[PDB]
Order: C-alpha cells, then sequence, then structure tokens
C-alpha cells in the first residue's frame, strides 16, 4: 500500500505535466 | 471514446474506493487510465502529502494545501521527497517566526497553517492577536 501511494503520487504528477 | 471508465471510477468514489487502488488495479489490467481523472485527484495527493508530513513531525502543526503543493511540485511527485521537503520548509518558517518572538506556544503553528505558509501573512496575523488582548484588557 505505501508503494501504491508512491505510484499514485508519481502518476498524478505525470498527468499534471 | 469509451467514457465507461470514468463513470465506473466515479462509482468507486461513491462506494468509497481508494484512488490508489483504482489506479493500481487499472494498471494491472493493462487499462489506459484517464488522465483527466488523475489530474482531478491532485487535491487527494496533496492531502496525502500534508498528513504524512504531520505524522513525520508532530509539533509543527497542521500542513496547508499550499505548502504541500509547493513541496510536491518541486519534488516532481516523489512522495517521500515531497513530505521531507514539506517538513523541512515548515520547520524553517517556524524557526523564522520564533526568531521574531512568535513560537509555537504563541500560536505561530496555527498562523502558518491558516495562511498557506506565508511568513509575512502569518506575522501580521500574530501581531493582531497580540494587539486585541491589550485592547480588551486596557478598556476593561
Ligand atoms: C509504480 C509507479 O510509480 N508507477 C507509475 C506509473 C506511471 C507513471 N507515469 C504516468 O502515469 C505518465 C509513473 C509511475
Ligand atoms: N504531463
Amino acid at each position: 500500500d505505501p508503494a501504491m501511494q508512491r505510484c499514485f503520487s508519481a502518476a498524478v504528477y505525470c498527468a499534471i505535466s | 471514446e469509451g467514457l465507461q471508465l470514468v463513470s465506473m471510477i466515479r462509482e468507486g468514489e461513491a462506494a468509497g474506493a481508494c484512488p490508489e487502488e483504482i489506479f493500481s488495479a487499472l494498471q494491472y489490467s493493462g487499462t489506459e487510465v484517464p488522465l483527466q481523472w488523475l489530474r482531478s485527484e491532485l487535491p487527494y495527493v496533496l492531502e496525502m502529502v500534508a498528513e504524512l508530513a504531520g505524522q513525520q513531525d508532530p509539533g509543527l502543526g497542521a500542513f496547508s494545501c499550499q505548502e504541500a503543493r509547493r513541496a510536491w511540485l518541486d519534488r516532481h511527485g516523489n512522495l517521500d521527497e515531497a513530505v521531507e521537503e514539506c517538513v523541512r520548509t515548515r520547520r524553517r518558517k517556524v524557526q523564522e517566526l520564533q526568531s521574531l518572538g512568535f513560537g509555537p506556544e504563541e500560536g505561530s503553528l496555527q498562523a502558518l497553517f491558516q495562511h498557506g505558509g506565508d511568513v509575512s501573512r502569518a506575522l501580521t496575523e500574530l501581531q493582531r492577536q497580540r494587539l486585541e488582548p491589550f485592547r480588551q484588557r486596557l478598556w476593561d
């Protein structure tokens, strides 16, 4: 789950950019 | 354009599914995740950054969405680096305010939260909160 939060944060930044 | 995905993802929000779990399952299914949904879940990530920063250092108070957003953007979404920069930045401001006679006991932690971490806006708010006790004690 901590890996899932890290993936989500990185994925949301890629989407924002 | 198969808009079935976002309505189903909006179902998951209604049922109360975690955004990370929705995302991780879509990635395991080889399904293209709609970028519009990921972008729209930025406030969730920033609230995630802020409370993780609160867990990392209780006693620096609550972290604002503005402070989490700056750390998170500057660290390019790296969650662990964003939390650490969030904490380090706030501790610097709490010390800056401390150097002006406004420590956590005087309410600096809450003034930094209420004003998104701007030291200038927090200092003006703290000055007012020193002035009003005098106004009501000097008159009564
Ligand atoms: C686990 C993890 O960090 N995953 C991940 C998936 C995709 C992306 N990039 C985009 O979504 C563009 C980053 C990280
Ligand atoms: N992006």
